[PDB]
RNA sequence: AAGGAGGUAAAAAUGG
RNA sequence: AAACUUGAGUGCAGAAGAGGAAAGUGGAAUUCCAUGUGUAGCGGUGAAAUGCGCAGAGAUAUGGAGGAACACCAGUGGCGAAGGCGACUUUCUGGUCUGUAACUGACGCUGAUGUGCGAAAGCGUGGGGAUCAAACAGGAUUAGAUACCCUGGUAGUCCACGCCGUAAACGAUGAGUGCUAAGUGUUAGGGGGCCCCUUAGUGCUGCAGCUAACGCAUUAAGCACUCCGCCUGGGGAGUACGACCGCAAGGUUGAAACUCAAAGGAAUUGACGGGGACCCGCACAAGCGGUGGAGCAUGUGGUUUAAUUCGAAGCAACGCGA
């Protein structure tokens, strides 16, 4: 399949882009696995770091 | 790192012969070229080509197979090595396979075969056995 | 910090001392000194009422500003000095109007640093503020019990307390002893921990050094006679030989609590040590 | 469909 | 003695990373403390009991204290010489990979002795202490149970600075170098048109060759060269003595007398397992009728007697030899 970030060409992920992060976050707030979301590993790392930043800044929930 | 180009060349020849390759390209040197010429003259290989390019040049050997696909080269053995060098006298020159093989030698009169060493009555460093 | 002596003699063997690297001036401020003759544990009747005090090196008293009531004016730490009258070191500070005072030297206070006191002071080591204005969680020392009386709590070397919470008229504090108690929020405290943290590690090493410190020898009860001590007498060595160990004055002295009842502070003391 | 690698539950009397 | 750029480094342009060190921030959860509601159990196990609880436990709600670890991401994934490294943020800092072809011109490989790092436990000093938990106490199990199981519980588990220097510290596989069919994934790149080629890793499958066999097989255990370490039957024994190191615990180096004719490896066939999968059977299930309850008949055990003849003892002895 194809990766959202690879297709859209975006080469950076901003932790304040809560709407985008909600795409890859689960219903309960867990980070969806790469094999499910289709994302590449390179951008999966960026996504995890951005999601944890947002959790710290309370933009996104933990649980 | 690399420590014995002659051993590397002999092992290249042995590996290519085992896999029944037709040609073999290796980096060149004068001693290697003389060894290849001796092999051709004795009939163990088919042809030898020298490519006078940059980076010391290349040797392109062409191996020889008889009828029934039998391998002309049965085996090559490095005799003298950097870790222990072997020399022999003219009267002590060894016969490879009771004479059916050649011993490549390095002498004051150039690198020759054991037959030529015995004929000219000279010794030297026994580079290798081929049979 | 700690220097370990070589065993050149059995007296020096295992002895240690402070290296005094923190000290930056080895003489005191003349105008802040007062005489301190020794009492040797003898009261106004001339009688020994506390044992084991006497002799020891002569000492001058350094007047120390425990009150820290000179507010709104910066003071620059001129020096850190030795003080024989207490475990902590003391910092001579010079106020911007030219008045000089000693304060308890906090851990980390450096020569040339600035300190201030008052409700508006910043929360940094050596600043003094009302507990009203000190945040929860801050480590403090030299804590007042009555506003304006001067610090009385957490003044020894390495001492500190932690602000825990703020009730109406009182602030909760955890003292070095582990006690948690209330203190009037108008009382002042100094930010930080008292310096000279290695004080407690010193191995005094020999009897004479205690004598220099003015401590006379402690004779054990069990090696006196019955008329001297409840533990006295018995042929040869003897065990305590009664239900509880006793003080020289005939009171139980292992586990017996002595804090008096019906004290005003009992409703301020939230959790004992 | 059959084999290889990781994690991971639930169960448990005793002696042959 | 003089040249070269292929090895080795450097410059230039790029890539990823739980590599390391120090500070700071954060959510979940456990324990404890206080308080409101509330009643007689909680907890635990194969089943129980110790223990906790009518002085109000356990449950529930709120707040506080404090320590420790970072759920999802997470992957034969990444990084590191190895040990190891997984919340996030900032500072300092190491290494590696890709392309390029200015630059040096063999400056390389290995490496005895040496010098450092090195999981966990452990030692010293000072802190810290939630959880878990050697020792230990009680309960249970048992013929016994110094255990496995349950209830507690100290060192320790955490931090700083020193010490120790060992592990199945393993890929049980020393380092460097070249050469020898292929197919297919994945991590980080590069070049030419989803395809092809290509570099460095990381996996699987598999030729030639190797191997006692199992298996290895471009990440060799194939073919070769260089250097280092190590082995020479099993015990005795990693012991003794000596030496060096350590606070200690112990570490490193390291025999012999004596004793046996074996000890070992891989694989094969059986047998067995308080190993597994599947298939079948009045084995369960469905259903009818019984036995176990009463009297009596009969056989058996037991007891008794002079003898109560002998034989049969789980199914597969007991209306059995009869
Ligand atoms: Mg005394
Ligand atoms: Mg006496
Ligand atoms: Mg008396
Ligand atoms: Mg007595
Ligand atoms: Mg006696
Ligand atoms: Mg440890
Ligand atoms: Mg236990
Ligand atoms: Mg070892
Ligand atoms: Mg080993
Ligand atoms: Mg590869």
């Amino acid at each position: 399949k194809v990766c959202y970030f690879t297709a859209n060409g975006i080469t950076h992920i901003d932790y304040k882009d809560t709407e985008l992060l909600k795409r890859f976050i689960s219903e309960r707030g867990k980070i969806l696995p790469r094999r499910v979301t289709g994302t590449s590993a390179k951008y999966q790392r960026m996504l995890t770091t951005a999601i944890k930043r947002s959790r710290h800044m309370a933009l996104l929930p933990y649980v | 790192t690399m420590t014995d180009p002659i051993a590397d060349m002999l092992t290249r020849v042995r590996n290519a012969n085992m896999v029944r390759h037709e040609k073999l390209e290796l980096p060149a040197s004068n001693i290697k070229k003389e060894i290849a010429e001796i092999l051709k003259s004795e009939g163990f290989i088919k042809n030898v080509e020298y490519v006078e390019d940059d980076k010391q040049g290349v040797l392109r050997l062409f191996l020889k197979y008889g009828q029934n696909d039998e391998r002309v080269i049965t085996g090559l053995k490095r005799i003298s090595k950097p870790g222990l060098r072997v020399y022999a006298k003219a009267s002590e020159m060894p016969k490879v396979l009771n004479g059916l093989g050649i011993a490549l030698v390095s002498t004051s009169e150039g690198v020759i075969t054991d037959k030529e060493a015995r004929k000219r009555n000279v010794g030297g460093e026994i580079i290798a056995y081929v049979w | 910090a700690i220097k370990k002596y070589k065993p050149i003699t059995n007296g020096r063997r295992n002895m240690t001392s402070l290296d005094f690297a923190e000290i930056t001036k080895t003489t005191p401020e003349k105008s802040l000194l007062k005489p301190l003759p020794k009492k040797a544990g003898r009261n106004n009747q001339g009688k020994l009422t506390v044992r084991h005090h006497g002799g020891g090196h002569k000492r001058q008293y350094r007047v120390i500003d425990f009150k820290r009531n000179k507010d709104g004016i910066n003071a620059k730490v001129d020096s850190i000095q030795y003080d024989p009258n207490r475990s902590a070191n003391i910092a001579l500070v010079v106020y911007a109007d030219g008045e000089k005072r000693y304060i308890i030297a906090p851990k980390g206070l450096e020569v040339g640093q600035i300190v201030e006191s008052g409700a508006e002071a910043d929360i940094k080591v050596g600043n003094a503020l009302p507990l009203q204005n000190i945040p929860v969680g801050t480590v403090v020392h030299n804590i007042e019990l009555k506003p304006g009386k001067g610090g009385q709590i957490a003044r020894s070397a390495g001492a500190s307390a932690q602000v825990l919470g703020k009730e109406g008229k009182y602030v909760l504090i955890r003292l070095r002893s582990g006690e948690v108690r209330m203190i009037l929020s108008t009382c002042r405290a100094t930010i930080g921990q008292v310096g000279n943290l290695q004080h407690e590690l010193v191995n005094v090493g020999k009897a004479g050094r205690s004598r220099w410190k003015g401590i006379r020898p402690t004779v054990r009860g069990s090696v006196m006679n019955p008329n001297d001590h409840p533990h006295g007498g018995g042929e040869g060595r003897a065990p305590i030989g009664r239900p509880s160990p006793m003080s020289p004055w005939g009171k139980p002295t292992l586990g017996k609590k002595t804090r008096r009842g019906k004290k005003s502070s009992d409703k301020l003391i939230v959790r004992g040590r």
